[PDB]
């Protein structure tokens, strides 16, 4: 991310048939495949990169990164339950306490007497 | 009291005949192709050719682009240098850059009397055919500038199949 | 003061100022010529510089009929064209992006008449006028700097009319879209040229503007070093 | 690495000593030997004695205190002709030109015979060694009259290196011997014989004062003046096996210098104790060890780059005063011993001597941090970081060296008080030889104690202090001491530690049954102010709790309230330069606002909290297009808005804080711009509509966006949460952005600069703002002290009536550059020391040949590689290649977001940016002559306005200092929303406008902040003008000039003031009051 916090993304996409599809089954060639993976690795690394790991998390609760994969890939081949599997934190920087208050929007203490 | 400081609008606070007086003129009449052409002769005048047509692209760039006549002498200015010092590939580039620019007639013609200007007859020959060619529908100006050209030049046949041309060629 | 017109030919028109508590005959003067031009839109138009700050019609108006109350001529100003006080206009962004919607100096302005009649009438008035201030500088006029447009003009921080903006939209958008479908067909419509020629339009092309930008915008590797008797003769030359 | 090698070549040069002089001088103490060798002999005396042989002489004997009184100097005193020699750097060849002047060192052994093995002890051999000096200052007198020289010799007395234990005499010439010219001073330095004394009694512990505590101050005095021919022999063999040493000693010289780090004597206060001699010793001994396994650390094949670098290394990283020391041989290879003395300590087991005992624990700090600091530029690959090491003297000022600074006058200063002077006494006098030493320690012990955790390093400095007095005078004189103490006051300078530094409550012992001994010395020291409280935690700890105050730092209440219970209670301890930064920051109207600290940023949180909010209810609306995602990007996001916004205060310029919409990409949206444009509007209607419905309490309108050229249909919603905070929404396309450059491409050659310019500001407004408050938010939490400097910088701008021009942008992007490229300073902890340091650097940039590039990076990955880094570099040369006067562009300020360098820093006129300039060397130049003072704050923020041309005054209906949040109040937004417009400032509207139609001919420049800096009400803004030099004179006329001018010729005419004043002023109404011209 751009706050240093180096993570790894999985993304699961499936093929889906056409209205109108008349075939049992709807494999994708491996071109596709190539091409979809293509695809989905720049848009993960377009927003992850072009973002710090709060409004990372801000992206994922609503999912938003999902839709835009599909309208990306929709060109090369119709798709369906594309989601974010899993997010890996590999590392993290030197912990800034300043941060994290920020994040979670000191204190005088009671004399004992 | 007050943290008052003098204006300074020549950044100084960080007759022309060097580099820094035609700079110092330039930062208050930027629109001025007098002090750029006078800027650009200096440098031909030292032998710095590669140097003078670098003055041209900032002159181009610097001056308001409302100063079409200001515009113009710069264009006249460059057509000048590269045909008296450049080639003929360099004075074609420019050649075609300034019609792209300014009024393509007005260029041809600036360049037509350049040749004349210079003795360069056979290529302002040329050069009436190919104007002639693609203005002459529309200007008569050109059948006159070019028949002038050759009667200068005792072609008096000449002159009449020209006119004959510009007959033909003119509504 | 004595000054009546400038060798360039320039009308000099002097203008008396208001009156405000902070400046307590200090004059503003505008220069005018006959402008002549064959566009239909350029004619019978009087060419003005150094305008007063926001200079619409409305100043005009009032002016041109101070003269005529004052001269008895029949004169009337139609249009001011090009009046660019801010330079906002001077690029017209949506004729660059695309020809669908729109088909298209400095300190300076055209004032348009309803005829020759007008116009005349009203450079014979300009004329009697300049003359004022070499003899009499009290009857010059007085320029207002108030006007409606004024008004709105200086009431910047003012939230848009909803309804306004909203019909706004509504209008335009239809507008577009007939455009917009109309271009569509036509490119998509076998185009054949007089003499048999079929145009080839891609799938998902929407206007032929764009076509005709695209062109606009726009042996060696198959070659055998070794094929060709000549060749190898040319090599064992090179190799001794 | 061949440009540094080359740049040290430059550099030594260019400070090498011109021979000549070297010739001169080397003439004149030649001679001077002889002078020497002409002083007679002396018999033995009793102190009586002598007193009666100087009684009526001009010369008066320097004893040190305590002089030698009848009854204790019975040991007899005499002279004898001296062993005549030279030492110090310039024995060595290593001296360098100095234009103060440099110091030639002479020694003058005495005769051992003059000694007994026993006169160590009590001064004695001090008071020896004292007449000794004198009764040749005596003779050198008449000899130097026989010779007709004192015409231009001017003798005076002096301790060495400020020790006031050993005095000696300096020869100055004023204006054929006359070396004047040379700016030499000889020095008269008389030393022991080696091995008179047995070291093994001089060592640090052992004592030879009898009161038993320890001398080590008095014991390094006689030892190290009986040990210098040695030491000089010790560097001579070096010099002699390593080709580089001299090379390498110099460089340390100038890198000691530029620090103001002397061989000065530091337990007096002053920064100092390790000079040229103490580094060049260092080399010695680490050229012969160093490691722990007494390994080489530097070998005699090292050129001076290496050997410099080895030397800066070894103090950085090794510790030498805390844990650990290390041991040599002058005369056996080092090595590095892990135990410690607490002290800096760097023994010579050869001659039992420690050559840092000048050297304080809280200077060595300070040493060891700067030494670090510069290993990471000399590591450092991707910027020259030459001139930052040697060529930048950073203690020219205190302030921008120091983060605080604290003057504190002791009471009744021609003596101290007796009940201060009685705390001296002897004890600390046998440890701390004079008052002056002993009080330096009690002000740093209680101040570093007090203190605790909250700061870094410490520095008490003596101001005031001389170290030359007239041969006619025993001992210095200080005005103010009166042969007493010599100093006029103690001045305590800081480096605080943000992190901390304004905690409310300072920890202490954790609670035991039994009180513990840190629990007593805490309990004690406190007194009253200690307490034992409890927490959330659960805990039970002694503590002390303070009050956070707006107008000063918790530091200065603890020291004042620290120094006075122990020092003495009628100190006086003043710090009103910082109290007068604090208060030009804008107060906001909030809750307990005079007791929040300014690192504080609960407001900024409150207005993130309501966003939220805000954040959350738009998600869940349902519209054609799913949203993508909301960015905000105002400035009260990234902690830069010049007052802190405050509920419902929306006179303020920044209480609408921008924020970017962006929808899911669809291929649907209208191709053409301003139906894209109209495209977008929809959305915010519909936005607007279900809001409306759903959540009523939130308040709405819509209003028109200008700032892009050209694009005339940009709508932005404006939203009003109820908790009293507004937010403007905009659209962003990714249709947008090729859309301009079909433009660009499109559009004709003399146009596309003028397209080019637009999509510049689209840019800035859409796609890099994002990037840029992403990362400056996140680098904020490092660097606390940002957020207040960025704000009061922006107040001072606009009171010189620049934001105007400057874009807020570039405003924080010069600002920051102080902490992301702190060389060669320390990160800044304080606001008066951050200010200043914006106005140092901008003071000497040179903006037409050198660009500014910054590395938006947390402190030691996204920093600046060298690749990227040199493509910035080229783009720099590209772009002065076609501006070399830097007329269309002057400031380059680029970074990791902005590679280009133009997007924040286009469209200054040159005027505003010369007087930016221009603004900050006044201001240094102010700071030079007069110091850190009440008037001089108030002069750097007051406008002068008297060069302006023109000045317009400017009145608006009703002061909105009030509704701006700024407290000397709205508390709902009004009923109909054009009622807004009622209670806002028109000023920063009317100058641009104004500007777009006299751009060619003027300038106007005008206050955006009316609250902060109109006066009392608020209510007071200025529009001044400027006539560009062209149309001030007369012109022939010309369709093209496009300025306002009235005839003056038939072919000449001029501008026409009186009518652009008219012009003003029926566009400010009834708010124009006056016009000066
Ligand atoms: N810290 C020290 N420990 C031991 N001896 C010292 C120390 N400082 C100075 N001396 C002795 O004093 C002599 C002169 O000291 P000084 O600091 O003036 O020397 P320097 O390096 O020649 O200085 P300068 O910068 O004036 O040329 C040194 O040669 C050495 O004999
Ligand atoms: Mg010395």
């Amino acid at each position: 991310t751009s706050d240093d916090y180096v993570l790894r993304i999985f993304a699961i996409a499936f093929t889906r048939k056409q209205a109108n599809q008349v075939k049992r089954h709807s494999y994708a060639q491996s071109s596709h495949i190539r091409a979809i993976r293509k695809v989905i690795s720049e848009i993960l690394t377009k927003e992850v990169q072009g973002s710090t790991l709060a409004q990372l998390t801000s992206k994922l609760i609503p999912e938003v990164i999902n839709k835009e994969i599909e309208n990306a890939t929709k060109d090369i081949f119709p798709l369906q339950n594309i989601h974010v599997r899993k997010v890996k934190l590999l590392k993290q920087p030197k912990f800034d306490v300043g941060a994290l208050m920020a994040l979670h929007g000191e204190e005088k203490g009671k004399k004992v007497t | 009291l007050s943290l008052s400081a003098g204006f300074d609008w020549t950044a100084s606070i960080l007759a022309p005949e060097s580099v820094a007086d035609f700079e110092r003129l330039l930062i208050g009449n930027p629109n001025s192709s007098v002090v750029w052409m006078n800027y650009m002769a200096f440098q031909l005048q030292l032998s710095e050719i590669e140097k003078a047509r670098e003055l041209a692209e900032r002159a181009l760039k610097t001056i308001n682009f409302r100063e079409e006549a200001e515009k113009l002498n710069i264009w006249i200015a460059m057509l000048n240098l590269e045909n008296t010092f450049g080639t003929e590939e360099t004075l074609e580039e420019v050649f075609s850059r300034a019609c792209q620019y300014m009024d393509s007639y007005t260029i041809h013609t600036k360049l037509l009397g350049i040749y004349e200007i210079s003795e360069k007859f056979d290529k302002a020959a040329e050069l009436f055919k190919a104007t002639a060619k693609k203005f002459g529908g529309e200007k008569v100006s050109i059948w006159v500038s070019w028949g002038d050209f050759l009667i200068s030049h005792n072609e008096e046949q000449e002159a009449r199949t020209i006119l004959g041309n510009a007959l033909k060629a003119l509504p | 003061e004595d000054i009546s017109a400038m060798k360039n030919g320039f009308i000099v028109v002097p203008f008396k100022l208001p009156d405000h508590k902070a400046l307590p005959a200090s004059l503003h003067f505008m220069f005018a010529k006959r402008h002549q031009s064959s566009n239909s839109n350029e004619s019978d138009c009087l060419f003005l510089v150094n305008l007063p700050l926001l200079s619409n019609i409305e100043h005009m108006k009032k002016f041109v009929g101070q003269l005529c109350g004052k001269y008895d001529t029949v004169s009337h100003v139609e249009e001011l064209l090009y009046n660019d006080e801010f330079g906002l206009h001077e690029v017209d962004l949506s004729a660059l992006t695309s020809d669908l919607m729109s088909s298209t100096p400095r300190n300076t302005a055209l004032l348009k008449f309803v005829d020759a009649a007008s116009i005349n009438n009203c450079w014979n008035a300009l004329k009697k006028y300049s003359n004022l201030h070499a003899k009499h500088p009290n009857e010059l006029f007085e320029w207002t700097y108030t006007t409606p447009s004024f008004t709105t003009f200086v009431n910047f921080y003012k939230p848009l009319d909803i309804d306004y903006l909203k019909e706004d939209i509504h209008t335009h958008m239809a507008i577009f879209e007939q455009r917009e479908a109309q271009a569509q067909e036509d490119v998509q419509s076998s185009i054949v040229d007089e003499d048999g020629f079929t145009l080839v339009v891609g799938k998902n092309t929407k206007s032929l503007n764009s076509i005709r930008k695209k062109i606009l915008n726009k042996i060696d590797k198959k070659a055998k070093k070794d094929f060709y008797r000549f060749q190898v003769r040319e090599r064992k030359k090179q190799e001794i | 690495s061949n440009i540094f090698k080359l740049q040290i070549d430059e550099l030594l040069e260019q400070v090498k000593l011109k021979q000549k002089h070297v010739l001169k001088v080397e003439k004149f103490l030649h001679k001077l030997y002889d002078i020497l060798q002409e002083i007679p002999d002396w018999e033995e005396k009793s102190l009586a004695e002598v007193d009666s042989f100087f009684k009526n002489k001009i010369v008066s004997v320097p004893f040190v205190d305590p002089k030698p009184i009848p009854q204790n100097t019975n040991y007899k005193f005499n002279y004898k002709k001296p062993d005549i020699s030279l030492i110090g750097s310039f024995a060595l060849k290593a001296g360098i030109y100095q234009p103060n002047g440099s110091s030639i060192d002479t020694l003058l052994t005495m005769p051992k015979e003059l000694f007994e093995k026993k006169d160590f002890l009590n001064f004695r051999c001090l008071h020896k060694r004292s007449v000794y000096l004198a009764y040749l200052t005596h003779h050198l007198l008449i000899l130097l009259k026989k010779d007709k020289l004192d015409s231009f010799l001017q003798l005076e007395y002096s301790y060495f290196d400020n020790d006031p234990l050993l005095p000696i005499l300096r020869i100055s010439c004023s204006k054929d011997y006359n070396f004047y010219k040379t700016r030499f001073s000889i020095n008269l330095l008389i030393g022991f014989p080696y091995k008179v004394f047995e070291p093994k009694k001089l060592l640090p512990n052992r004592n030879c004062i009898r009161i038993l505590p320890a001398t080590p101050l008095y014991n390094f005095s006689v030892l190290s003046s009986s040990t210098h021919e040695n030491y000089l022999k010790y560097l001579y063999k070096t010099k002699k096996q390593t080709e580089s040493f001299v090379e390498a000693t110099v460089l340390g010289r100038l890198w000691l210098q530029q620090r103001g780090f002397s061989s000065n004597m530091s337990h007096s206060g002053s920064l100092g104790g390790f000079g040229t001699f103490e580094f060049t010793i260092l080399m010695a001994a680490l050229l012969n060890g160093g490691g722990i396994n007494s390994n080489k650390i530097l070998l005699h094949g090292f050129s001076s780059y290496q050997l410099f670098k080895g030397v800066i290394k070894y103090l950085a990283t090794m510790d030498l005063c805390h844990d650990g020391h290390l041991q040599f041989h002058s005369n056996p290879a080092s090595k590095y011993i892990d135990e410690g003395f607490q002290t800096p300590t760097l023994f010579d087991k050869s001659t039992k001597v420690n050559i840092l005992t000048k050297m304080t624990v809280s200077s060595y700090q300070i040493l060891k941090e700067y030494a670090g600091e510069t290993l990471r530029m000399l590591n450092n690959v991707v910027q020259d970081q030459f001139s930052n090491i040697f060529l930048t003297n950073i203690s020219r000022f205190d302030n921008l060296k120091y983060d605080l600074c604290y003057d504190v006058q002791l009471p009744l200063g021609n003596n101290l008080e007796t009940s201060l002077a009685a705390t001296f006494g002897s004890m600390e006098r046998v440890k701390f030889i004079t008052l002056e030493n002993f009080l330096a320690h009690k002000i740093t012990n209680v101040a570093r104690y007090a203190l605790g955790d909250r700061i870094k390093y410490i520095q008490i400095e003596m101001v005031g202090q001389k170290s030359d007095f007239p041969i006619t005078k025993r001992k210095v004189y200080s005005n103010t001491g009166g042969n007493h103490f010599n100093f006029d006051f103690v001045r305590v300078k800081l480096i605080v530690n943000p992190s901390e530094c304004d905690k409310l409550v300072t920890k202490g012992p954790a609670h035991s049954e039994t009180m513990s001994t840190e629990a007593a010395v805490f309990k004690n020291f406190w007194g009253i102010k200690s307490s034992l409280r409890r927490f959330k935690d659960g805990s039970i700890t002694h503590c002390c709790v303070w009050s956070t105050s707006s107008s000063e730092p918790i530091i200065s209440s603890i020291v004042n309230f620290a120094l006075q219970k122990h020092v003495s209670k009628k100190a006086q301890i003043s710090n009103e330069t910082i109290k007068k930064f604090h208060n030009f920051l804008p107060l906001p109207n909030l809750p307990s606002s005079a007791k929040t600290s300014v690192l504080n940023l609960s407001s900024f949180f409150n207005l993130k909290k309501s966003f939220d909010d805000l954040y959350k209810i738009i998600f869940q609306m349902k519209l054609p297009l799913s949203v993508k995602s909301i960015l905000p990007v105002g400035s009260a996001f990234r902690y830069t808005s010049l007052c802190q916004p405050v509920p419902f205060a929306y006179s303020d310029p920044d209480f609408f804080q921008d924020v970017i919409l962006e929808f899911e990409t669809s291929p649907k949206w209208p191709d053409e711009i301003t139906s894209l444009e109209k495209a977008k509007t929809a959305f915010l209607l519909k936005i607007q509509e279900e809001l409306s419905a759903n959540s009523s309490t939130y308040r709405s309108f819509f209003s028109r966006d200008e700032s892009i050229p050209y694009n005339l249909e940009i709508v932005t919603l404006n939203i009003l949460t109820p908790e009293g905070y507004g937010f403007k929404f905009r659209v962003l396309t990714e249709r947008d952005e090729i859309l301009y450059l079909r433009a660009i491409a499109n559009a004709r050659n003399e146009l596309k600069p003028e397209l080019e310019a637009t999509f510049l500001k689209f840019t800035a407004k859409y796609l890099a703002s994002v990037r840029h408050t992403r990362t400056l938010e996140n680098i904020s939490h490092s660097y606390q002290f940002y957020s207040p400097v960025v704000r009061l910088f922006k107040r001072w701008l606009d009171t010189h009536l620049l934001l105007g021009h400057i874009t807020d942008e570039l405003a924080e992007l010069i600002a920051i550059k102080p902490f992301v490229d702190p060389a060669p300073y320390f990160i800044p902890g304080s606001l008066e020391n951050g200010f200043l340091k914006v106005l140092k650097f901008i003071s000497q940039w040179n903006w037409k040949d050198d660009p500014l590039i910054l590395d938006l990076v947390k402190p030691e990955s996204e920093r600046l590689t060298l690749a990227q880094y040199k493509g910035i570099q080229m783009n720099f040369t590209n772009l002065r290649n076609s501006d070399p006067n830097g007329t269309h562009l002057q400031f380059f300020v680029a970074s990791k977001n902005d590679p280009s360098g133009i997007l924040y820093s286009s469209g200054i006129p040159l005027p505003i940016a010369t007087r930016l300039t221009a603004l900050a060397k006044v201001a240094v130049n102010l700071l030079q002559t007069h110091g850190l003072n009440q008037q001089t704050i108030n002069l750097l923020f007051t406008p002068g306005l008297k060069d302006y041309d023109f000045v317009v005054d400017l009145r608006t209906p009703i002061g909105l200092k009030s509704s701006c949040g700024i407290l000397s109040a709205p508390s709902n937004f009004p009923e109909n929303l054009n009622d807004l417009s009622e209670k806002m400032d028109p000023t920063y509207q009317l100058v641009k406008y104004l500007n777009l139609k006299y751009k060619n001919s003027l300038i106007l420049s005008s206050r955006k902040y009316i609250g902060v800096n109109g006066g009392e009400k608020g209510d007071k803004n200025v529009i001044t003008g400027l006539i560009k030099p062209l149309f001030k004179g007369a012109h022939k006329f010309r369709v093209n000039l496009d300025c306002n001018v009235k005839p003056v010729d038939d072919e000449n005419v001029i501008l026409n003031k009186e009518a652009i004043f008219h012009e003003i002023a029926a566009f400010g109404n009834d708010m124009v009051i006056n016009f000066e011209t």
